[PDB]
């Protein structure tokens, strides 16, 4: 599986 | 930015036996960036149907890729791996040796 | 034994040639099991291991969506970092992301990982505490405070302590047939004279898995480094790995040198001598 859905922009 | 020259290994998956099926491998690693051209050669002609693994990188972020195709070795067939990379002034020759 | 799940993301901008190339690979130990390529026609996360192929369509639909999300996040960040580093929009640039979790023989959490790179250099890294970051330059301080302000570490630790190790247990269980193997190395030695007074010994080890292995050449029992040659550990292409270590010896003195092969699948270390 991959990341907990959400990703934070850099 | 930084760029790293490719490290090259040419080798067979299984020990070389003339007339016995095998896979020719060219392991390209330690290079940066990812854009790179890798060709397998038989007596100096481009082998078609050559495939490659998915792109990945090491801990120092440098990538490693395996280029492979099935072949049948003989006494006189000569093999090599042809790799071009921005870090290379010209194509880099690595001849296939059965004991390396 | 202990195991790790690792994902490796690479997004490379290609100006004048379309959207960046996005490449994702999923590992359990040294066994790849999922992939995504922005250029492949499928537009899906694709199985690369036999035990992952049984996963239902909901899995593949979700994993493709979330990895697509990581594809758009990467494209945005490429410009954001281009602004941070004030680089021409014409040049191609690279963002590399690696993360994953480790478990022990009891399946209990050991460590979490997250490392991001820009152009092959460290950019920001999740520290061991999973609560703070380490910046490599003034540009990463911008992201560091943003993520401190945006509380990014709260989301990563939740996955790394949860869904990461939870599914690592499932893959290792459903893939117990292949993932719990310890393939010992098959070793041999070769000898090539270089001249009338010197010769090359090359210690081999083939077909071993996992790739962690130690090859040590000793002269009269003392470890040798000069006149040695050690190449990268390389995959055979079938799920096994290969490695060799060499040493140049004077003619007639081969008997004084020993190669020492250490591996997880070997009950006891092997010692190879030129017989």
């Amino acid at each position: 599986v991959v990341v907990g859905a959400r990703g934070v922009g850099k | 930015m930084i760029q790293r020259t490719p490290k090259i290994q040419v080798y067979s998956r299984h020990p070389a036996e003339n007339g016995k099926s095998n896979f020719l491998n060219c392991y390209v690693s330690g290079f940066h960036p990812s854009d790179i051209e890798v060709d397998l050669l038989k007596n100096g002609e481009r082998i078609e149907k050559v495939e490659h693994s998915d792109l990945s990188f090491s801990k120092d972020w440098s990538f490693y890729l395996l280029y492979y195709t099935e072949f049948t070795p003989t006494e006189k067939d000569e093999y090599a791996c042809r790799v071009n990379h921005v870090t290379l002034s010209q194509p880099k020759i690595v001849k296939w040796d059965r004991d390396m | 034994g202990s195991h790790s799940m690792r994902y490796f993301y690479t997004s490379v901008s290609r100006p004048g040639r379309g959207e960046p190339r996005f490449i994702a690979v999923g590992y359990v130990d040294d066994t790849q099991f999922v992939r995504f390529d922005s250029d492949a026609a499928s537009q899906r996360m694709e199985p690369r291991a036999p035990w992952i192929e049984q996963e239902g369509p909901e899995y593949w639909d979700q994993e493709t969506r979330n990895v697509k999300a990581q594809s758009q996040t990467d494209r945005v960040d490429l410009g954001t970092l281009r602004g941070y580093y004030n680089q021409s929009e014409d040049g191609s640039h690279t963002i590399q992301i690696m993360y994953g979790c480790d478990v022990g023989p009891d399946g209990r959490f050991l460590r979490g990982y997250r490392q991001d790179a820009y152009d092959g250099k460290d950019y920001i890294a999740l520290n061991e505490d999973l609560r703070s970051w380490t910046a490599a330059d003034m540009a990463a301080q911008i992201t560091k405070r943003k993520w401190e302000a945006a509380h990014a570490a709260e989301q990563q630790r939740a996955y790394l302590e949860g869904r990461c190790v939870e599914w690592l247990r499932r893959y290792l269980e459903n893939g117990k047939e292949t993932l719990q193997r310890t393939d010992p190395p098959k070793t041999h030695m070769t000898h090539h004279p270089i001249s009338d007074h010197e010769a090359t010994l090359r210690c081999w080890a083939l077909g071993f898995y996992p790739a962690e292995i130690t090859l040590t050449w000793q002269r009269d029992g003392e470890d040798q480094t000069q006149d040695t040659e050690l190449v990268e550990t390389r995959p055979a292409g079938d799920g096994t790995f290969q490695k060799w270590a060499a040493v140049v010896v004077p003619s007639g003195e081969e008997q004084r040198y020993t190669c020492h092969v250490q591996h997880e699948g070997l009950p006891k270390p092997l010692t190879l001598r030129w017989e």
